[PDB]
């Protein structure tokens, strides 16, 4: 679907999910929005 | 990811006695589910 999903300035619409804690279950959703916690110290709700 | 609902009813801890259950509802929602909790009519 390139011609209906792509533009030229680039379509940034559509999203995925890149880290998690653990792997999903199978016919799981996940819309969490939560930082991943990748060190030790806890985000706040904030990137860094 | 189905949820499935028996009941049964009877007039009267609890009795002593066997009565099967019979089902009512299958709601195909698939949510994952962890608690949950009552409600009465004060
Ligand atoms: C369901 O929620 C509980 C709550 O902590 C979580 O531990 C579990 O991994 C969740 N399962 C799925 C399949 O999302």
């Amino acid at each position: 679907s390139n011609k209906l999903d792509s533009k030229v300035s680039g379509n940034y619409n559509y999203l995925y999910r890149l880290f998690r804690k653990s792997n999903l279950k199978p016919f799981e959703r996940d819309i969490s929005t939560e930082i991943y916690q990748a060190g030790n110290k806890p985000c706040n709700g904030v990137a860094g | 990811g189905y949820f499935k609902i028996y009941s049964k009813h009877t007039p009267i801890d609890l009795p002593q006695g066997f009565s099967a259950l019979e089902p009512l509802v299958d709601l195909p929602i698939g949510i994952n589910i962890t608690r949950f909790q009552t409600l009465l009519a004060l």
